């Protein structure tokens, strides 16, 4: 189990660490998170009281380097940094636990839904996606745009998903203009699997990145992403066995995290219905239908 | 943005523009089998492709052949209309290509965007004005030629005749859709009004009779009439 320990805490804000979070009042004497679990990516993440605008966070492992958090006051943010002294580390850690300073990440025993969330996601991939380099852990926020968004300002904040446009001239091979917009296999196989993703892991780990940005921070075109990745396998005709069963779960488990009322702007109703009623994969995603219809029968 | 009332004199600018329409590309007759079931047979259909400022009308006839072996005709009838109007404006040199493409029915706009993505620069719109295009097939000639085709084959005419030697193209163009109007509301009266007078004729080169000046103001009242008048009924007055 790793830890991520806070200098202090000297504005009230809303601590996130995955799916768990929990209030830090103005000067709270809080100094970190403990028993974090090794093995998966994470996520911590910050909303200030004053401010419920701007809510933004840094992706880390914890086996990349020791990390903590600090308030910066000139530019009035939780930042997180590496300590490179291993020693220093250890020392302070260990005198915040003894204290008992620090709230422990409260996974239960059962549950396996951080795992389903991220199961494909890796922080190498992340940091492709988010540039820079310097640091080992990557910063997300609410207000970020996309690469295929700044197409339609700054290019150093952006999120650099991989562009998806279904009415494109790599989406549609001359001289099958009908038969690849209607059926995208070509695109989903041979484009963006066998050319861009390399194989469907990648592929479905940025789609899980695309998720919990949406999620965690709304951010927009992170929602705009996962949508097209999504619409993009249920729009071919000709997919995976395999794929199509992992697809089922993935979205089986964002749906059923997904806070219930943010359900109107996370989801975009079109998409879901031609995925679950209209397109080749209606009747491959069992789990999903009947969780989206038990769920959230309103968008359907 | 979509065409309509309020941007309508655009059409008559100097940006080279086409409208598309491709109600009559697929066309049947439904009739019964020996067994009592219902069958379609296919009919020559037509592209009506139209320059609304010069006239120029870019007919591509649609021979039946082109459905042979195929399913969901009416789903390929908008890729087979965007596949032509693509080819079409490759054939004609740069200075000649459209600047913009106004489809006659927003089934269209999908199929005409993805084939024409290697033209970035020619605008694919819509529009909500109520065109009367489809009755295109109630011009004697233009079905004559539709009908007798035996091969694929584009056929090149001028749909003002040689109005605009003597009418701006708004009023070519005013004119054309009243005519077509009245042909589409009642086709046999409307065909009725315009040979009643056999001295009036129309010229080989021409798809309408040679009327004057003044013969085609009392024409364009009495189609006006017609149109007026099933609106008079349709509607209880
Ligand atoms: C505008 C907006 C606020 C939030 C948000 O708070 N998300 C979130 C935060 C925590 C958890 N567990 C789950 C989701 C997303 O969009």
């Amino acid at each position: 189990m790793n830890t991520v320990p806070f200098t202090s805490a000297p504005i009230e804000v809303t601590i996130g660490i995955d799916q768990y979070s929990f209030n830090v009042k103005e000067n709270q004497p809080f100094h970190g998170i403990k028993d974090i679990p090794i093995g998966h990516v994470h996520v911590i993440h910050f909303q200030h009281a004053d401010n419920s605008s701007m809510r933004y966070g840094y992706w880390f492992d914890c086996r990349m380097g020791n990390f903590y958090i600090q308030y910066d006051p000139k530019d009035g943010l939780y930042k997180m940094m590496e300590e490179r002294d291993g020693a220093k580390f250890e020392n302070i850690v260990h005198n915040f636990k003894e204290r008992q300073m620090m709230v422990s990440y409260p996974k239960i025993d059962e549950d396996d839904t951080w795992y389903n969330l991220t199961e494909f996601v890796q922080m190498d991939k992340i940091r492709k996606i988010v540039r820079k380099d310097e640091n080992q852990f990557s910063y997300v926020d609410s207000s970020m745009t996309t690469v295929q968004e700044n197409e339609l300002s700054d290019p150093a904040h952006s999120l650099n998903y991989t562009v998806i446009n279904f009415k494109s001239r790599e989406a549609i091979r001359p001289g099958h203009e009908m038969e690849d917009f209607l059926d995208k296999s070509y695109y989903l196989n041979t484009v963006m699997l066998q050319g861009i993703f390399k194989n469907s892991s990648n592929y479905f780990g940025e789609l899980q990145f695309a998720f919990l940005n949406a999620m965690f921070f709304g951010n927009y075109g992170s929602s705009l992403q996962w949508h097209a990745m999504i619409e993009l396998i249920c729009s071919s005709a000709t997919v995976p066995k395999h794929m199509l069963d992992k697809l089922d779960e993935i979205l089986y488990y964002q749906i059923k995290t997904l806070p219930e009322q943010y359900s109107d702007i996370l989801l975009n109703e079109r998409v879901w219905n031609i995925c679950l009623y209209s397109s080749f994969q209606k009747n491959s995603l069992h789990n999903t239908e009947k969780i989206m219809e038990n769920k959230y029968p309103e968008l359907l | 943005g979509a065409m309509n009332s309020s941007n309508y004199a655009e059409l008559f600018n100097n940006d080279i523009k086409l409208f598309v329409d491709d109600t009559n590309v697929y066309r049947v007759t439904v009739h019964k089998t020996f067994e009592g079931n219902v069958a379609t047979k296919a009919i020559n259909g037509c592209i009506f492709t139209l320059n609304p400022k010069t006239g120029h009308l870019f007919l591509k006839i649609i021979h039946t052949s082109v459905w042979a072996g195929q399913k969901r005709l009416s789903q390929l009838a908008k890729w087979k209309t965007a596949e032509e109007v693509s080819a079409l404006v490759r054939s004609l040199p740069k200075e000649e290509q459209p600047k913009q493409i106004i489809v006659t029915r927003k089934a269209m706009l999908d199929p005409l965007e993805v084939h024409m993505l290697d033209f970035p620069n020619i605008a694919i719109r819509p529009t909500e004005l109520r065109l009367p295009f489809s009755a295109a097939m109630s011009i004697d000639k233009l079905s004559d030629v539709v009908m007798k085709a035996t091969e694929p084959q584009m056929v090149l005419f001028n749909i003002y005749d040689d109005w605009l030697d003597r009418i701006s193209s708004y009023t070519a163009f005013s004119r054309l859709t009243l005519l077509l109007r009245a042909l589409k509301t009642n086709e046999e009266s409307a065909k009725m009004i315009l040979l009643s007078d056999p001295t009036i004729t129309i010229k080989s080169y021409h798809l309408w009779p040679s009327f004057t000046d003044e013969q085609w103001i009392t024409i364009e009242s009495q189609m006006r009439d017609l149109i007026l008048t099933e609106y008079g009924r349709k509607y209880n007055v």
